[PDB]
């Protein structure tokens, strides 16, 4: 039986599928329990068993594969790998391995790997060939990601108001601003519907931390990619380990020539668990942020190009401001020069019950002619014009009014040039 | 003549007696018997490859022309046939 | 009767209980040893016994059966039970076992179980094929809570402002912004009264952390539901032992397709216990307060939800503020955005002797559209445009006599268009 | 008909017995002695089960099936018969 499908059989069904093998009081024990108990009963039978994840090198240099439905928690259902296998084959952390799995010996606590037939979706034989990721050479985003679905509905509008505002290329290094009751989940949705269903070839993963154990479960059902969060009840090791586990195994992928796109809510929290992890350097700034605590998040957040050759990485992470906190104000202070792409939520907008509530005059992109066309761009500037002298409140209302009416950006320019 | 990995059990194994420098009991697909010491796995072209010595044969051989081993100290382990 | 009646039995009731009887000696002071006596007076002739409590899983293998009533506190009448009945009928720690009592035998210093006959208030062999707590999927809160009691009176105030500031539903992840001076606790003790009297079904538990013997006793005599509480007196092991105890049992109820709801007063007693008796990692946040303590009260905290299949955990909290000790305020901001609602209390409002001191421009939940009808929601919608604008203060004022003059807020709401 | 779970002190008596290993006397309804040996306890669909192993026949009897059973160690224990 194929583990990756065990995981997503609900738990409920395990529970029949257990009990019909004749193994008993599985119901009050976690669900990779549960699997880790049904395997063993089926490897008893004989039969070849198929698993798959996502390669993490511990520091002893054994390593394990860990399912992204669980958002790569260590559990008794993760495979273990030899530090042979991972000399035999050259593998580094994020390698997605599927292969056949044996059970578990004497004095061995994990399933350990059989026979490696897939490496990054790939055969072994030609992944061990890819240049790293960190030998690729850089580049300005000239390919542009559209977010506008055209379909004139009340959602879409979000989308055309995202184009007019900022656009987004691949690789570009995203950066969304927001106060606390700005609606920043509803615009990270929509900004995954639109990936979804404009640009399907392109990989997507979404990656919450310090997210509410409810916020979660909705992200996983709207969300045709794949979601990995860590919910605000765990160490701030796991926030740390899930961050880590996300950006490898999207740096193998594009060493493949792959388009992967990362949605991170936020890295304001992401930054604020590196800073409990990382041991004190005794050079601590305001609001108790220590200085090598913030190097590991600008790794993360640097990762984000466009390679000169297949393939590229766009990283768009929000930031929080003005939430009462010094320490918020600190990581976002780090953080304010480094993104090629600056979207700004307003509040004020928000309290008016206007949606998106983007502040249209402090929100642009760098190289913008690289990604659209010059009639485009012309008319782009033209509507920053008049945008310009209003207001923040008074833009964002006119914009959505002259928006409504047309059911495309194309439209909405012809229109307004009469 | 396209290459065939081994296990990773079997590899391991092997691994194993090449650091441990054993005196395994070597018999090949036609049956050729032989007792080596095992140095070292080397992989050349995407071919994996096991140097093995006795009296200073030094001899090179492919891991899939190999069916089993045995050892005094480790039971004998057949290769999978895919 | 059972031990249960024979401990709360009042003084004189058990002296003629005693005699009529035919108990040997009546000059017994202590109820402990008359209790031993009439139970093995039963147990010898041949009747039989039964017990209840609430089982707590000890690391050494058995359990001892607590009794709610003395707050979980370890007691010689506390029953034991073998770690065999435990794997026999797969027990969790939290379970309430009621059923047949054995008297201690030689070397037995504690009764033992006999025969178990109800769990969870369920048959034994229904109640060990529940699905596991952790294994539920959270969903939002989408059912409400009412707390307007609808008879008029100047108690249903406070629950109808409250009502239109943040509705409560089951699942709810609420917290309470309190200064040490605010009237928190007459604000916790009509919720508590308006939840079983609008809602006797679902399960009402408060549980009370380092508190004044004298509020526990009038909180018991005015709360119906269970009421658990730990005293300033007993060391930061007893915080965190009783709080453990009662998060337990409420998944347990929870499994069972029952909703709970739990009063917390306070999040950052708890918090402190907890930081006082964890060890220290060598990393320490400011104000003393070592990283890794936190993680045990975010479990805590984060285990409130509403579950797909069936039942929900709520939990409403009260978090100190301003209290002189920068401890209560960085525990504080650690718990920011952990909560689906929020309800702010303003020091000044309480100087006027107005009543609740409820702050509304900083007050409401994440989500109103779930739990609210959408007439509802415009009217809100509308009261919230109106207070807005103005302060806070004069809004309280504003806000009492509004709702004085009118029966039921759904009065009101009509009354204020037009 | 209808299943009842045993006691507790009977429950752990039997497992402490079969944790001890050592042979027990069992006796049947025609009331023959045999000190047979019991391993565990399966159950099976909240079905309580026992295999008496000492005669090698391994049968699956219930836990109703047993009239009384007693120790030569310790002192005798009587199962509840209600």
């Amino acid at each position: 039986m194929n583990l990756t499908e065990l995981k997503n059989t609900p738990v409920s069904e395990l529970i029949t599928l257990g009990e019909n093998m004749g193994l008993e009081n599985l119901a009050r024990m976690r669900k990779q329990d549960i699997i880790f108990a049904i395997l063993k009963q089926h490897a008893k039978s004989g039969e070849d068993i198929f698993g798959d994840g996502v390669l993490e090198i511990l520091q002893d240099g054994f390593g394990f594969l860990r399912s992204a439905d669980s958002s790569y928690l260590a559990g008794p259902d993760d495979i273990y790998v030899s530090p042979s296998q991972i000399r035999r084959f050259n593998l580094r952390t994020g390698d997605t391995i599927s292969g056949k799995i044996r059970p578990p010996k004497e004095g061995e606590r994990y399933f350990a790997l059989l026979k490696v037939n897939e490496v990054n979706f790939d055969k072994p034989e030609n992944a061990r060939n890819k240049i790293l990721f960190e030998n690729l050479t850089p580049l300005h985003a000239n390919s542009r990601l559209r977010m506008e679905r055209g379909n004139g509905s009340t959602e879409d509008l979000t989308a055309r108001v995202l184009d007019l505002a900022s656009p987004i290329g691949r690789g570009q290094r995203g950066l969304i601003v927001a106060p606390p009751k700005a609606g920043k989940t509803m615009l990270l949705q929509n900004i995954a519907q639109s990936i979804a269903y404009n640009h399907p070839d392109c990989v997507l993963m979404v990656l919450l931390i310090d997210e509410r154990p409810e916020e979660v479960t909705e992200m996983q059902r709207l969300v045709k990619g794949e979601v990995v969060a860590s919910t605000f009840d765990e160490p701030a090791s796991r926030h740390v380990q899930v961050a880590e586990m996300v950006i490898e195994k999207a740096k193998r992928l594009v060493e493949h020539k792959k388009d992967v796109i990362i949605l991170l809510d936020s890295i304001t929290r992401l930054a604020r668990a590196y800073n409990t992890v990382v041991p004190a350097s005794g050079k601590v700034l305001t609001g108790g942020v220590d200085a090598n605590a913030l190097h590991r998040p600008k790794r993360f957040f640097g990762a984000a190009r466009n390679v000169e050759e297949g393939g590229s990485l766009t990283i768009i992470a929000t930031a929080l401001i003005d939430t009462g906190s010094k320490m918020d104000e600190v990581i976002y202070e780090e953080f304010k020069g480094t993104g090629n792409m600056e979207l700004h939520l307003s509040r004020k907008i928000a309290e008016k019950r206007v949606f998106p509530a983007i502040d249209y005059n402090r929100s642009g992109t760098r190289k913008e002619e690289l990604l659209t066309t010059q009639e485009e761009l012309q008319k782009m500037w033209i509507l920053r014009k008049i945008i310009h002298p209003m207001g923040e409140i008074d833009a964002m209302e006119f914009l959505i009014n002259k928006l409504a009416m047309t059911k495309t950006n194309d439209d909405f320019f012809e229109m307004m040039k009469r | 003549d396209t290459y065939q990995p081994i296990n990773c059990d079997d590899y391991d194994n092997l691994e194993l007696a090449c650091q441990h420098h054993l005196m395994l009991t070597l018999e090949l697909k036609d049956g050729e018997k032989l007792q080596a010491k095992a140095s070292d796995l080397v992989s050349r072209k995407n071919v994996e490859y096991l140097v093995v010595e006795a009296a200073g044969e030094t001899r090179e051989l492919r891991l899939d022309k190999i069916t089993s081993f045995s050892h005094p100290e480790i039971g004998t382990v057949v290769v999978s046939e895919s």
